[PDB]
C-alpha cells in the first residue's frame, strides 16, 4: 500500500536503552527492536514507508 | 539517613516535620490569656502511685514576671530553660529593666534554629532537635498581658489562647467557642480546668494537675495544691446546678 | 502389666484389617448427573447425537481473500467456502468458525477468541452490601452517584448541557474508610455490570503475558453496554515512571504501557466508567493520574467527630442495646478512629457480654470495651518506620 | 484398659454384620431395584458406549453447545445431549465426550491434584488442649473467635452485630505458639488447611500470586475452615536472588495476602490463623483491627504458670519420691517453655547412655546443666559490657 503511515502509540515498550542486561527478559524484548532496525534499513520498497511515533 | 542539610523536593527540611510530632505526644498544656490574668495549667501524668507527684516540674519560672509551661520531652527543655533564664537576667544587668516578653521568645527561637552541621570552628552545640513547645507567658508595660507560642521550628506567634499536647485537637474546638474578650481571672481559672478535664486521661484531681498564673501585682506565682483542690470542688457545684 | 500387653497387640492389627474392606465396596456406586427428566431427553437426543451437527472441528480465519482462508489450531492451512445458507457478512477477520469434520467447509461461524475465560471468572454477581451501608450522609458519597450512576440512568440531563459526562473517579485515602465498601455498594444499586480485576493477578514470568490478558479484558468490557471496570490494588502495575538500568522492572512496565494505550485509545471508550481504589496517589504513575481519564477525584476522608457519631448508628442499632445509649458519648471518648475500628467496639462489647453472661449488650460493656481496643490495637505501629524516601 | 476394648469389639461386630448384609442385598435381594435399576444402567451404558474421551470445558453456550478442548489438542464444537445436568458444567470442569461423535454424555469427573495434596492436611494431632495448659487465658481468646460461633449460633444472634474474624499469634519464642494452633484445629474438627509462609516465595517469578489464589478457592469450598499460615514472618527474609525476593516478590505476596482475606471477592468462611514472631514488618493493611479482631500477645510465663507447665512433661518420665520437681522451676527466673521441654528430652538421653532405666532426682539436675550451657556458651558477653 506504499506510501502509508504506521502510527506507533507509545514506543517505550521496545525502546529500552537496556539491551546490555544481566538475567532479565530484555533478551526477548530487545529482539523485536533489532528486527525493527533491519526492517528500517534501505533495501527499496520501504523508501516509501513513513513512521509516526509518540 | 536524611541530612539535616537535605531538602524534600516539596521544599521542606524533613527534620522540622518530625519535631512537631514530639509536641503532640507529650502532656496537655493549656494557656488562656485574658486582660486580667494569664492562667497556665498542665497535666502531670503521674505514671505510678509510687512516684511522688510534686517532684515533677512542668511549670517553670524564667524570671519574676515571665512564667513558662513546657510540653514534650522535659529533657530537651532542660538546656533551653537555662539559656532563657540567663538572657533575661543579662538584660536586667544591662538596662536595669524588665526584658520584653516578645524579645525573650526571640532568643529561645534563635537557639532553636541551631541544630546545624557544626562546620568549621562555628559553634552549633546541638546537632538535632528541641522537640518541645513553650507557652511563654508574661506582663509588661508595652502591650498588657501577652502570651507567645514557641516551636522547635524557630517560629512563633502571639495567641489569645492556644492548647498543645495530646488533646490539642479537642481542646482547640472548645476554645474557639468559649474564649471571649470579657473573661475575668476567676472565670478563666475555672474554664481552663473544664477544657483540661475533657482530655485528661484520668479524673480531674490535683495529684495529676498543676495550675499557675501571672498577675500584675504578684508576678509569677504557682498556686498552692490546697487552693487547686478547692477550685476543682467548685466547678462540680456549678455544673451540678445545670 | 502383662495381662494388658496382650490386648495392645490386637488393637493395632484390628483397626487396619477392618479399614480396607469398607472403602472399596462403598465406591461412588454409579451416581451420574441427569436424574428423572433425562429419560425424556433420550428420545430427542439420540437422533441428533448421530447427526454430524457435531463435530465441527473449531478453526479460526487468518485471511478473507475477496472464498476464505482458515488456519486450524493444529497448524495446517486450508481454503474453505460458504455453508448451507450463511451470510457473507458473518465471516470476519480473526473470528473462529466451525468447519465440516471431513471435507472442510464452513457450517456455522462461532463467536471470537478462545483467550476469554480467565476474564469471565473475575465478574462478580450482585454483591449484598447495600447503598445505605456506607457511613455518614457525606457529600462525597453523592459524587460517586454523580460520575457513575446518574449519567447512565438519565443521559437526558448531560445531553442538554452539552458536556462530555465525567467518566472516571478515583477513591483514595488512609485504610479503614471503605474504598471497597462503597465500590461494592455502587455495584448493588446501579445494576450495571461490574468487572472486578486484581492488578497483581496479571504478573507472570513470561513477558507481555499480562499484555494478552489486558487486551482481551478490555474488549470483553467494550461489548456489554454500561459497564464499570474496577481496578483494585494498582500500586503493583501502576508504579512511578523509572528506569533502574539493571533489574527486572522491564516485565512490570510492559503491562502498564498496554494499560495506557487502550484507555485513551484510537477508538474512544464506549460507555465504560472507571474506578480506581488505591491506597496512595503518591507512587501512582503520572500517565494514569493525568485528568481526562480520572475526571473528578474524591478522596474518602477519615470521619470527623460528627462522622463517627453518624457511623456509630449503623453498628449499635443492630446489636441488642438498652434504650438511652447516646452515640455521641462513645465517639468522644474514642480518639481519631477509622470506621473499620469503630465497627470493632460493637464486636468487643459482644464478646464481653458473653463472658459476663448477659443476654443484652449494655452501656457498661461498651465503656470497658473502648479502653481495651484503643490501647491494644494502637500500640506498635506495624513497622513503625516506613519512610524509604531521603 | 477394659474401656477401650469393649468399644473396639463393639465396632467390629457393627462392621462385620453391615458388610455381609450390604453385600448380599446388591447380589440377591432386588425388588425396589431389580427391573428399574437393570433398565437404567442398560440405557445409559449402551447409549454412550466406550471408550469415553475425557475433555476440558473452555466455555458453555446456553443453546446446548460447548467448545471443548481435548488435552491432546484438536478443538471441538460439541453438543450437550441426554443424561447430563448443566448445574455442574462451567469453566475448568472435566466432561466425558463420546469418542466418535463427541457429545457431552455427562459430567461426573473430578481428578485430584498433587497441588491440592500439599495444601490439604490428613493429620489428626495426638495432643488436645490441656497439653498446652498454662498461659491459660491465651487459648481462651482463640476459642471465642474460632470454635464458639460454629458451636452456639445462639449467642452471636442474641447480641447481633457481625462475629469476630481471625487472630495473630506473636510474642516471645518458647511460648508454644506452634502447638497452640495444633490444638485449636484438633478440638473443632473443621477442615484445617496448613501452609508455611516460605512456600509463597519461589524461584519462579509471579508464581506467588497464582499459588495463594489457589489456596483460597480450595478453602472456600470446604468451608467452614481454619487456615494456618505458620511463619508469615519468613516472607520477610527468604529469597533466592534480589528479584525472586526484594521489593518485587514481597509486594506480590502482600497484594495476594490482602485480596484473599478481605477484598471485593466477598469471601466465604475462611478463618485465618497466623503464627509469627515479627509484628513490626506486617502490612499495616492487616493489623488494621477489623480484619483480624483480638490479637494475642504472649510473653515468658511466671513461676506458678511454669509449675503447671512442668507437670505435663514430667508424667511422661518415670516417677520417684527422690525427684525435686519444684526446684527446677524456682531457679529458672522467667525462662521460656521451649527450654522446659529441652530438659526432659535431655534426662532420658543421659539415662540411656548409662543404661539405667529409672528417671530420678539425679537425672533431672544433670540435664539442667546441659540445657543452661548451650544458651550460655552462645552468650559471649562474658564480663558484662
Ligand atoms: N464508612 C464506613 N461505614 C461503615 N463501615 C465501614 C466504613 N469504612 C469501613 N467500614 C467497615 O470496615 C470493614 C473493612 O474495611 P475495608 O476493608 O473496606 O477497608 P479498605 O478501605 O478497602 O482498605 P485497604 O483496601 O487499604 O485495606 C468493612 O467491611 C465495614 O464493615
Ligand atoms: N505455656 C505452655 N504450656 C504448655 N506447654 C508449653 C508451653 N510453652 C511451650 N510448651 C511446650 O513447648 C513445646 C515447643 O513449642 P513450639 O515448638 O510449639 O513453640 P514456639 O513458641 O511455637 O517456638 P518458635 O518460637 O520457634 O516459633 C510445645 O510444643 C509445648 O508442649
Ligand atoms: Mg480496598
Ligand atoms: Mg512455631
Amino acid at each position: 500500500k506504499a506510501p502509508t503511515i504506521i502510527f506507533i502509540d507509545e514506543l517505550d515498550a521496545i525502546g529500552t536503552k537496556r539491551f546490555d542486561s544481566e538475567k532479565s527478559g530484555d533478551r526477548e524484548v530487545q529482539r523485536t527492536m533489532l528486527e525493527l532496525l533491519n526492517q528500517l534499513d534501505g533495501f527499496s520498497s520501504d523508501d516509501r514507508v513513513k513512521v509516526l511515533a509518540a | 539517613d536524611r541530612g539535616v542539610s537535605t531538602f524534600s523536593p516539596e521544599g521542606r527540611l524533613f527534620q522540622v516535620e518530625y519535631s512537631l510530632e514530639a509536641i503532640k505526644l507529650g502532656s496537655t498544656a493549656i494557656g488562656i490569656a485574658t486582660k486580667e490574668g494569664v492562667v497556665l495549667g498542665v497535666e502531670k501524668r503521674a505514671t505510678s502511685p509510687l512516684l511522688e507527684s510534686d517532684s515533677i516540674e512542668k511549670i517553670v519560672e524564667i524570671d519574676r514576671h515571665i512564667g513558662c509551661a513546657m510540653s514534650g520531652l522535659t529533657a530537651d527543655a532542660r538546656s533551653m530553660i537555662e539559656h532563657a533564664r540567663t538572657a533575661a537576667v543579662t538584660h536586667n544587668l544591662y538596662y536595669d529593666e524588665d526584658i520584653n516578653v516578645e524579645s525573650l521568645t526571640q532568643s529561645v527561637c534563635d537557639l532553636a534554629l541551631r541544630f546545624g552541621e557544626g562546620a568549621s570552628g562555628e559553634e552549633r552545640l546541638m546537632s538535632r532537635p528541641f522537640g518541645v513547645a513553650l507557652l511563654i507567658a508574661g506582663h509588661d508595660a508595652d502591650d498588657g498581658y501577652q502570651l507567645f507560642h514557641a516551636e522547635p521550628s524557630g517560629t512563633f506567634y502571639r495567641y489569645n489562647a492556644k492548647a498543645i499536647g495530646s488533646g490539642s485537637e479537642g481542646a482547640q474546638a472548645e476554645l474557639l467557642n468559649e474564649w471571649h474578650s470579657s473573661l475575668t481571672l476567676k472565670e478563666a481559672e475555672l474554664l481552663v480546668l473544664k477544657i483540661l478535664k475533657q482530655v485528661m486521661e484520668e479524673k480531674l484531681d490535683e495529684n495529676n494537675a498543676q495550675l499557675s498564673c501571672i498577675t500584675k501585682q504578684d508576678g509569677f506565682k504557682i498556686y498552692d495544691n490546697e487552693k487547686t483542690a478547692e477550685l476543682i470542688k467548685e466547678l462540680k457545684e456549678k455544673e451540678a446546678a445545670e | 502389666a502383662a495381662p494388658y500387653a496382650a490386648k495392645l497387640k490386637q488393637t493395632e492389627n484390628d483397626l487396619k484389617d477392618i479399614e480396607a474392606r469398607i472403602k472399596e465396596k462403598a465406591g461412588v456406586k454409579e451416581s451420574d448427573t441427569g436424574l428423572a427428566p433425562s429419560h425424556l431427553w433420550d428420545i430427542m437426543g439420540d437422533r441428533q447425537r448421530l447427526g454430524e451437527e457435531h463435530p465441527l472441528q473449531v478453526a479460526r480465519c487468518t485471511k478473507i481473500i475477496k472464498k476464505y482462508v482458515i488456519n486450524l489450531k493444529q497448524i495446517a492451512k486450508f481454503v474453505v467456502g460458504l455453508g448451507e445458507r450463511v451470510s457473507p457478512t458473518d465471516i470476519e477477520e480473526g473470528m473462529r468458525v466451525g468447519v465440516d469434520r471431513s471435507k472442510y467447509n464452513i457450517e456455522l461461524p462461532l463467536p471470537p477468541r478462545i483467550d476469554p475465560s480467565v476474564t469471565m471468572m473475575t465478574v462478580e454477581e450482585k454483591p449484598d452490601v447495600t447503598y445505605s451501608d456506607v457511613g455518614g450522609c457525606k457529600d462525597q458519597i453523592e459524587k460517586l452517584r454523580e460520575v457513575v450512576e446518574l449519567p447512565l440512568l438519565s443521559p437526558e440531563r448531560f445531553a442538554t448541557l452539552g458536556i462530555d459526562p465525567p467518566k472516571g473517579i478515583l477513591l483514595y485515602g488512609p485504610p479503614g474508610t471503605g474504598k471497597t465498601l462503597c465500590a461494592r455498594a455502587v455495584a448493588n444499586r446501579t445494576d450495571a455490570t461490574f468487572i472486578r480485576v486484581i492488578g497483581s493477578e496479571l504478573v507472570q514470568k513470561y513477558v507481555g503475558e499480562g499484555a494478552r490478558m489486558v487486551r482481551e479484558l478490555f474488549e470483553m468490557a467494550r461489548t456489554k453496554k454500561a459497564c464499570i471496570i474496577f481496578f483494585d490494588e494498582i500500586d503493583a502495575v501502576g508504579g512511578a515512571r523509572f528506569d533502574d538500568g539493571a533489574g527486572g522492572d522491564n516485565e512490570v512496565q510492559r503491562t502498564m504501557l498496554e494499560l495506557i494505550t487502550q484507555l485513551d485509545g484510537f477508538d474512544p471508550r464506549g460507555n465504560i466508567k472507571v474506578m480506581f481504589a488505591t491506597n496512595r496517589p503518591n507512587t501512582l504513575d503520572p500517565a494514569l493520574l493525568r485528568p481526562g481519564r480520572i475526571d473528578r477525584k474524591v478522596e474518602f476522608s477519615l470521619p470527623d467527630l460528627e462522622g463517627r457519631a453518624n457511623i456509630f448508628r449503623i453498628h449499635s442499632k443492630s446489636m441488642s442495646v438498652e434504650r438511652g445509649i447516646r452515640w455521641e458519648l462513645i465517639s468522644r471518648l474514642c480518639p481519631n478512629s477509622t470506621g473499620a475500628e469503630l465497627r470493632s467496639v460493637c464486636t468487643e462489647a459482644g464478646m464481653f457480654a458473653i463472658r459476663a453472661r448477659r443476654k443484652v449488650a449494655t452501656e457498661k460493656d461498651f465503656l470497658k470495651a473502648v479502653d481495651k481496643v484503643i490501647s491494644g490495637y494502637k500500640k506498635f505501629s506495624s513497622t513503625s518506620r516506613y519512610m524509604q524516601y531521603n | 484398659t477394659r474401656c477401650k476394648l469393649k468399644l473396639l469389639r463393639m465396632e467390629r461386630i457393627k462392621d462385620h454384620l453391615l458388610l455381609e448384609e450390604e453385600f448380599v442385598s446388591n447380589s440377591e435381594i432386588l425388588k425396589p431395584f431389580e427391573k428399574k435399576q437393570e433398565e437404567e444402567k442398560k440405557q445409559l451404558e449402551e447409549i454412550r458406549g466406550n471408550p469415553l474421551s475425557i475433555g476440558t470445558l473452555e466455555e458453555i453456550i446456553d443453546d446446548d453447545h460447548a467448545i471443548v478442548t481435548s488435552p491432546t489438542m484438536p478443538d471441538y464444537y460439541v453438543s450437550i445431549l441426554s443424561f447430563v445436568d448443566k448445574e455442574l458444567l462451567e469453566p475448568g470442569c472435566s466432561v466425558l465426550l463420546h469418542h466418535k461423535t463427541m457429545s457431552i454424555v455427562g459430567v461426573l469427573q473430578d481428578d485430584a491434584d498433587p497441588m491440592v495434596s500439599v495444601m490439604k492436611m490428613d493429620k489428626s494431632p495426638t495432643e488436645s488442649y490441656s497439653d498446652i495448659g498454662g498461659l491459660e487465658s491465651q487459648i481462651q481468646e482463640i476459642k471465642e473467635s474460632v470454635e464458639l460461633p460454629l458451636t452456639h449460633p445462639e449467642l452471636y444472634e442474641e447480641m447481633g452485630i457481625k462475629p469476630p474474624k481471625g487472630v495473630i499469634l506473636y510474642g516471645a519464642p518458647g511460648t508454644g505458639k506452634t502447638l497452640l494452633a495444633k490444638a485449636v484445629a484438633n478440638q473443632t474438627s473443621a477442615t484445617f488447611l496448613r501452609i508455611v509462609g516460605s512456600e509463597l516465595i519461589q524461584k519462579y517469578l509471579g508464581d506467588g500470586p497464582r499459588l495463594c489464589r489457589q489456596i483460597f478457592k480450595v478453602a472456600g469450598e470446604n468451608a467452614p475452615s481454619i487456615v494456618f499460615i505458620d511463619e508469615i514472618d519468613a516472607i520477610g527474609t527468604k529469597r533466592y536472588d534480589s528479584n525472586s525476593g526484594g521489593e518485587r516478590e514481597i509486594q506480590r505476596t502482600m497484594l495476594e495476602l490482602l485480596n484473599q482475606l478481605d477484598g471485593f471477592d466477598d469471601r466465604g468462611d475462611v478463618k485465618v490463623i497466623m503464627a509469627t514472631n515479627k509484628i513490626e514488618t506486617l502490612d499495616p493493611a492487616l493489623i488494621r483491627p477489623g480484619r483480624i479482631d483480638r490479637k494475642i500477645l504472649f510473653e515468658n510465663p511466671d513461676l506458678s504458670t511454669k509449675k503447671k507447665i512442668l507437670g505435663i512433661h514430667t508424667s511422661k518420665m518415670n516417677l520417684s519420691e527422690d525427684v525435686n520437681l519444684e526446684t527446677l522451676v524456682t531457679t529458672k527466673d522467667d525462662l521460656s517453655g521451649a527450654d522446659i521441654q529441652a530438659m526432659c528430652t535431655e534426662a532420658g538421653l543421659l539415662a540411656l547412655r548409662e543404661r539405667r532405666m529409672q528417671v530420678t532426682a539425679e537425672d533431672f539436675k544433670q540435664a539442667k546443666e546441659r540445657v543452661m550451657k548451650n544458651k550460655v556458651e552462645e552468650n559471649l558477653e562474658g564480663l558484662y559490657l
